[PDB]
């Protein structure tokens, strides 16, 4: 590391004139002498954007030792997991979750095989995803709660994928929204004002708020007759799109 | 044989209601019993107090008035206060709930049900009367209560009776001093429901009449009631011309004839003058001149307004007292020869007189002095869209993020009925903007 | 300088001088029902009394406030605002 | 905040914190040349640490 | 804060003022976080959140 | 601007196919947004807009004001996405008499009246995007009995994806439409 | 007209409303008899809202006591006043709870409610024109805990359209009573949330405080502390009772409180507060009594309000008063303090006045601000909650009645949801 002599730095400017102890503001007293301007409080502006300390991974402390069936391959040239067994007989119910939880992790090949998971066993599950419901509730809003974007990104990705995934699954998910939805408050309006120039973005969809209108569009669309009122107590500014 | 009706709706309606039937019971001479005295008469003349009242066939009079509420408290406080027999005894509407400051509740829930039995009563009353001038009407505009039940009242009347005349005062927000913190919203809904429904509308906001009893009456801890009581001095002021004989009278219907050069601008604002106490009212002249000054300097406005930031559409103002045609001449002259005050270019002309001969009176125990010479003032104005700015700027700021918004949408009000109210301000403003710029 | 009676109980809506005139016309501001010397030298006269008995020994213990607050005379403004003509004559004066 | 992020806290906001500190000051000693802000409070900061 | 004016041949007004602006760190440390490791020489203060 | 320019079959004013799409707009957005961005339904960029309280969110035809817009043209049309939410659109417009009347149109609301000033109208909007063609000439002769000489000033408000603003002057079907001006279906 | 009937359960609701209505009757005027002894008019108008009438001439609490204990009633009945209310209303239990909210939500209450239910449900039919309802009971007591919010759901689920007021006594961390605290507390808020209408704050700690430091007197009790909160009871809703120039009844302040449905935790304070000795000196006017409302210390809860910002304020007046210093007053306070204040909402303090007094006072005022300091209550909770909860230590003793651990993992999810939630309005701009 690196600083400046602290003894040398100077200014040029201002006059060596000392005033010494010769002063006195008694009985001088005119009507524009100045005060002090009192030491006032800043502004409290609270953590409410400040980052959430990810918390541990289950999917780290569960592969390290090896209990997951997966197999990395490399060659295509990016990375595609092949089973050891396949899905259909793999039990949704106790690794499925784990998956899940598996999102929040940064790390290589942690992260990556934890978010290609989830898209495979959601791709392939076809009914046996709807009882496994109540239980995945924990790790999509530990995740949620992280407040960094790229994780809520792929996290709001999975809910797509999710809820396009099977029928009966989105009606089944209204009760959960209480939850889920209020960090969607935080950052409804956190788009770009860009203005007359292009976007760039439109390939890699990190307009967080593009994203979490499409979200919010497609649960309607997928939810049922309460979704929309769930949604109106949940979130103030949000319009329907079934209703016309 | 000429009459008009005026409807009291809302706290502040029942409030300045009471000051102003005050009034005219002293005008006129009635005791709080509602029977004019045998003997001690004070007022010549007959059918006078025909305009307000009634005669029952044999000594009392009944008020053409009816009172309005939800909240039965101030009707039960009127029932029991010491005009309990002037009114009819079922002429006091009561309800159960109070709207608690929602519009949607009183203008959708809980008003429906009082409103037929308020438009019944509104036909018994037009029944009796053979020359009805109109109706005032009066309402806070930031109450929930006050405005849903004036607009729904409006709206059937305006279908009911067809090209009546009808006079809102209205009591808007001052600009930063307010009781309550919803009530922009309420007061841009009714706004826009008046607005296609209310032939002359009168602006009387709080903050400027609380100054101007500061500056003049000498007044430092005002209460509502030297504000009602200074509005009903108006009332009487502007109405004298239907039962005091004078030299150049003004009717109601000279208004809407006068006032108004396009029918989307009908919201005028007001000044009285003299305004000052016994103490230091006698030790100067009370000229014409000076009065007349006092009604236009910008600081005597009854609207928090300032008339210097725009031009004028019309000025009708009527004095009261020993006035002349030729005085009122030689300061109409003067107003125009000053610079500081301009008029629009398509209106050569833009004063209306009216001249009265029955001195103001002056109510004891009140504020007010005895003089001779008043003047009230009525001006329609290109300033007034300052209040209507700052009052969208308050609406939207919370419109942004839709607070409150479920107070309302959850009592029978849709999502979109706030933008169709927004887009119809924003429709006066551009209104204003074109008629204040010249040929 | 100094009217006695404005600032401590807050004279509601009337004019200045009808204020100033009220609370100088009113009784008080004078009148001593102790009997005590400005100069100091009866301090021994009157014992420094304040006329109930607090104990902790259960409960409470808060003890009512003094007696300089209003009873019985708790009324409606409105009422007392608005009265019809059973006033003094605002221009009576006779000559 | 290693003791430097609080320098630049404390310097980035005159008003909330105004004092003589916001600014240079001469030295009693015309030998030694006025110092600029930031430095002189360091110095103040290491005296009073000795 | 004579001796310390002294040592830095400054004014005794100023660090007296330079010191009671620095004192203002519990404004730093009630907003959450900010962790503040204070050295100037020998002891070395940590404050975590709180 | 527009004036003392020959004008014959068609008039673009807004096209979001170049380097600054909007020259002579104004923009004044409070909590909206505005980005042309390539459309899923209709491969190519769109320029959109949206925000919340529509009222605030809208872009004006000319610059800045105290200067006349004014097009030849008696037929306007724009191309536009249906986004299942609230959006309007003005028109200013001058009629025989030297008069500037005002025509607003609504997608919220359900009632329509004539003032002498302003005349709001409701429309319903299909699914998708669509052609939608503002006559004007029947408008004006309807509400007002009174020819229309010039059209001022067009404006926009939030909550839409815009490809094209033109003036068509006819009734034109597809054939005639030129390659640019009509709209290839996905 | 517009009645509001009262029910209290568990040991700190009883004695605060052993309190509250010798403050109401002492108010209007009635004697531990029954029998009107008062002076002024205006005592009897209004008086249906809180009595009802019984022939001979006397009157009545609409007052229901409920308790899993019998030593409560047993009490409360030999204290003063206590004769007023009926012997029917009262419903007690024979084991208790033992201060487990599995117990006194689950085991007993489902199987004791039902006869309180009937007893609500017929003074709920008997007056002419509901308002709602208003409890107060503590969260640090199992059968307070549990009675009173499966009350609160039964209520909510029969009169959708009335309003609930629920004066809680929340538990700080510095002056602790119970060790099973936390658990109770985070899984009655958890309920509280989804169906009180209003909840009011208290704490004993800042009770302490204000009861020693502001009143300078040497030892007080309970039976203080309960009279500080019954004055703050009864300002509420003084208006209701009693006419003014502004009246605002509950409805009223809640919609002008209540931005978003989820927010609901009000904080409150009472002015004025003097020692015995120094009430000579003080001159009772509006600024003294504004900036005695609006310190931080007369708060009657441990959150400090410069810690965060103010969503809205409501000041309640007693006594005779010109409105232009109320308003003046309020707007220089909104001015001076501009910082803590959300500035997305404009002139964010509502005032109402009435013109009766409470007797002993010249002039009071009640004050109510929905604040966002209210956090670091829910986040010491929250923390010591699950430091507790990550060892499972009392666990067992909630989990041997069919409850889970599930329960309490959604408790604390939806209890740091609304920490969040309730944190991201205060740094939001324009
Ligand atoms: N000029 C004047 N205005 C008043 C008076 N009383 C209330 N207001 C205004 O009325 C507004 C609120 O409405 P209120 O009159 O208090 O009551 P309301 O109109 O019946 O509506 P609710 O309160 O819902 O019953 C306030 O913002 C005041 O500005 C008064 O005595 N004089
Ligand atoms: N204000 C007040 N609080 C009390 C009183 N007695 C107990 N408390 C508080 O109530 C808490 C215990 O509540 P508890 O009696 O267990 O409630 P319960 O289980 O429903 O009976 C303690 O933390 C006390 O601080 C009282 O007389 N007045
Ligand atoms: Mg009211």
């Amino acid at each position: 590391q690196h600083a400046p002599v602290f003894e040398d730095s100077q200014a040029a400017t201002v006059v060596n004139k000392f005033q010494g102890l010769r002063q006195g503001t008694g009985g001088k007293t005119s009507t524009q002498l100045p005060v002090k301007q009192p030491f006032q409080a800043p502004n409290p502006i609270c953590g409410a954007f400040k980052k959430r300390t990810i918390p541990v991974s289950e999917f780290r402390r569960y592969y390290d030792r090896g209990d997951l069936p997966i197999k990395v391959d490399h060659q295509g040239s990016v990375n595609k997991i092949i089973w050891v067994i396949q899905p259909d007989q793999l039990d949704y119910h106790h690794y499925l979750p784990i998956f899940f939880d598996g999102l929040r992790e940064k790390l290589d090949p942690y992260r990556f095989l934890a978010i290609l998971g989830t898209y495979d066993l959601l791709e392939k599950g076809s009914n046996k995803i709807l009882p496994v419901i109540p239980q995945l509730i924990i790790p999509v809003k530990t995740a949620l709660n992280t407040r960094d974007n790229e994780i809520i990104g792929i996290m709001l990705k999975i809910l797509q994928r999710l809820v396009v995934s099977g029928d009966m699954i989105g009606e089944a998910l209204v009760p959960y929204y209480r939850q889920i939805l209020p960090i969607f408050n935080l950052y409804k309006n956190c788009n770009k004002n860009v203005g007359d120039q292009i976007d760039y973005g439109q390939r890699k969809k990190l307009t967080l708020g593009d994203l979490i209108q499409e979200t919010l569009e497609l649960f309607e669309q997928t939810g049922g007759e309460d979704a929309f009122i769930n949604i109106k107590y949940m979130i103030p500014t949000y319009e329907s799109c079934v209703h016309n | 044989m000429r009459e008009v009706i005026s409807i009291h709706v809302g706290q502040g309606g029942i409030q300045v209601g009471n000051a102003c039937w005050e009034l005219f019971c002293l005008e006129h001479g009635i005791q709080p019993d509602g029977q004019m005295p045998s003997d001690k008469t004070i007022g010549g003349g007959d059918d006078a107090f025909n305009t307000f009242f009634s005669e029952t066939g044999a000594g009392k009079h009944v008020p053409r008035a009816v009172f309005l509420d939800l909240e039965p408290t101030v009707i039960d406080e009127v029932r029991t206060g010491t005009y309990r027999q002037l009114f009819h005894p079922e002429q006091l509407i009561s309800g159960k709930e109070d709207a608690a400051n929602n519009f949607a509740r009183g203008h959708y829930t809980i008003g429906k049900e009082i409103v037929d039995l308020c438009l019944d009563r509104i036909r018994k009353l037009a029944d009796n009367c053979t020359g009805l001038q109109g109706f005032l009407v009066f309402n806070s505009v930031g109450g929930g209560t006050g405005s849903g039940l004036g607009s729904l009242l409006l709206e059937r009347l305006s279908v009911d009776y067809g090209k009546k005349s009808k006079l809102g005062f209205t009591i808007y927000p001052s600009p930063q001093v307010s009781t309550a913190v919803v009530e922009p919203y309420n007061s841009i809904l009714s706004t826009h429901s008046l607005l296609e429904h209310t032939d002359v509308a009168v602006m009387l906001d709080n903050e400027a009449i609380y100054d101007i009893c500061r500056r003049n009456l000498d007044i430092e801890r005002p209460t509502y009631t030297n504000l009602n009581r200074l509005i009903a001095q108006v009332i009487s002021s502007l109405t004298a011309s239907l039962r005091f004989d004078g030299a150049l009278n003004v009717d109601i219907t000279e208004f809407q004839t006068n006032l108004v050069p396009y029918p989307r601008i009908h919201f005028m604002l007001s000044s009285y003058a003299p305004i000052i106490s016994a103490e230091k009212a006698y030790h100067e002249q009370l000229s014409v001149a000076e009065i007349t000054n006092s009604a236009f300097e910008p600081a005597n406005m009854m609207a928090k307004c300032d008339p210097r930031h725009g031009k004028y559409m019309a000025c009708s103002m009527m004095y009261r007292g020993d006035v002349v045609p030729k005085d009122v001449n030689a300061s109409i002259a003067t107003i125009k020869t000053k610079r500081t005050i301009q008029f629009v270019d398509w209106c050569p002309t833009g004063f209306k007189v009216g001249i009265n001969y029955q001195p103001p009176t002056v109510v004891p125990g009140g504020d007010l002095a005895k003089v001779m010479r008043a003047v009230c003032m009525i001006s329609n104005s290109t300033a007034i869209a300052e209040v209507f700015s700052r009052l969208d700027h308050k609406f939207d700021l919370m419109y942004a993020k839709r607070a409150f918004v479920h107070w309302y949408v959850g009592e029978g009000m849709e999502e979109g009925e706030f933008s169709e109210a927004r887009e119809d301000l924003a429709a006066l403003e551009k209104d204003y903007e074109e008629v204040g710029i010249e040929t | 300088g100094y009217i006695p009676g404005l600032k401590p109980n807050n004279h509601y809506g009337a004019s200045y001088g009808e204020i100033a005139k009220n609370c100088l016309s009113n009784p008080k501001v004078a009148q001593n029902p102790f009997k005590l010397a400005s100069t100091g030298f009866n301090y021994q006269r009157h014992d420094f009394r304040d006329p109930s008995l607090t104990a902790t020994t259960h409960k409470f213990g808060a003890q009512t406030l003094l007696k300089n607050h209003p009873s019985i005379d708790q009324k409606s403004n409105q009422w007392q605002s608005q009265t019809h003509d059973s006033f003094r004559n605002p221009l009576h004066k006779p000559n | 905040m290693n003791l430097d992020s609080i320098f630049e806290w404390i310097l980035k906001q005159p008003i909330n914190y105004p004092g003589k500190h916001q600014d240079s000051q001469p030295r009693t000693n015309p030998a030694y040349k006025p110092l600029e802000a930031k430095a002189q409070f360091h110095i103040i900061f290491k005296a009073t640490g000795e | 804060a004579g001796p310390i004016a002294a040592s830095c041949y400054l004014g005794k007004d100023v660090v007296s003022s330079a010191h009671n602006a620095f004192i203002q760190a519990v404004s730093d440390l009630t907003t959450l976080g900010h962790g503040l490791n204070i050295d100037f020489g020998f002891v070395k203060v940590y404050v975590q959140d709180r | 601007m527009f004036k003392n320019t020959f004008q014959s079959g068609f008039l673009s004013i807004l096209y979001s196919i170049g380097s600054k799409p909007l020259q002579i707009w104004d923009k004044s957005i409070r909590n909206g947004h505005i980005k042309r961005i390539t459309d899923q339904d209709i491969l190519s960029s769109v320029l959109e807009i949206m925000g919340t309280n529509v009222s605030t969110n809208y872009i004006t035809a000319p610059a800045d004001p105290k200067e006349t817009l004014g097009i030849k043209l008696p037929f306007l049309v724009m191309i536009i996405k249906n986004l299942k939410k609230y959006y309007t659109f003005e028109v200013q417009v001058l009629d025989d008499k030297n008069v500037r009347r005002r025509f607003r149109a609504s997608n919220y609301q359900s009632t329509t009246r004539v003032k002498p000033f302003i005349c709001t109208m409701p429309m319903r909007l299909d699914e998708g995007w669509n052609q939608i063609q503002f006559n004007l000439s029947d408008f004006t002769r309807r509400a007002y009995a009174t020819n229309y000489i010039e059209t001022l000033r067009v404006q926009i408000h939030a909550n839409c994806r815009i490809r094209r603003i033109y003036f068509s002057d006819r009734l034109y079907s597809e054939e005639e439409l030129p390659p640019e001006f009509k709209l290839f279906l996905p | 007209m517009r009645e509001i009937v009262h029910i209290q359960g568990g040991q700190c609701g009883n004695q605060i409303g052993a309190k509250f209505w010798e403050v109401i009757s002492d108010e209007h005027g009635i004697d531990p008899t029954g029998t009107y002894h008062g002076d002024s008019d205006l005592q009897l108008e209004r008086i249906n809202v809180y009595y009802n009438e019984a022939t001979g001439g006397r009157y009545v609490p609409r007052a229901i006591l409920m308790d899993l204990e019998p030593g409560t009633m047993d009490s409360v009945r030999a204290g003063p006043f206590g004769q007023l209310f009926r012997p029917d209303n009262f419903v007690f239990g024979q084991t208790g709870a033992g201060n487990n909210w599995a117990k006194g939500h689950y085991t007993e209450g489902a199987e004791l409610i039902d006869s309180v239910l009937d007893v609500v449900r017929k003074e709920a039919e008997g007056c002419d024109c509901l308002q709602g309802f208003q409890i107060t009971h503590s969260l640090g007591g199992g059968t307070g805990s549990g009675m009173g919010t499966l009350l609160i759901s039964k209520v909510r689920e029969e009169y959708p359209d009335r309003i609930m007021e629920t004066f809680s006594v929340v538990p700080s961390p510095k002056v602790s009573d119970t060790v099973v605290e936390p658990y109770n507390a985070t899984l009655s808020v958890h309920q509280l949330v989804e169906n009180a209408d209003e909840c009011m704050v208290i704490d004993n700690e800042a009770l302490y405080d204000i009861c020693f430091r502001t009143l300078k007197l040497t030892t007080p009790t309970y039976g203080d502390l309960n009279h500080l909160v019954s004055a703050a009871m009864s300002g509420v809703t003084c208006c209701l009772r009693f006419p003014g120039q502004l009246n605002s009844d509950l409805r009223k302040l809640a919609v002008n409180l209540i931005p978003f449905p989820r927010l609901h935790f009000f904080m409150i304070g009472f002015a004025p507060l003097t020692s015995r000795g120094s009430q000579q000196y003080r001159a009772l006017t509006v600024p003294e009594l504004t900036q005695q409302m609006f310190d931080a210390k007369n708060m009657m809860c441990a959150a400090d309000p410069r810690h965060g910002r103010y969503l809205t304020a409501s000041a309640l007046f007693r006594g005779r008063m010109s409105t232009k210093e109320v308003d003046e007053q309020m707007l220089n306070v909104q001015n001076k303090n501009s910082s803590y204040f959300v500035e997305w909402i404009p002139n964010n303090i509502k005032s109402s006045i009435c013109d009766i007094p409470p007797k002993g006072l010249k002039m009071a005022v009640t004050f109510v601000g929905n604040s966002t300091a209210i956090q670091e209550m829910f986040k010491r909770v929250a923390e010591q909650f699950t430091a507790m909860f990550r060892r499972k230590a009392f666990l067992h003793w909630y989990t041997g009645e069919g409850m889970d651990e599930m329960e309490f993992t959604e408790a604390e999810s939806n209890m740091n949801d609304l920490v969040s939630e309730y944190q991201q309005y205060q740094d939001a701009t324009a």
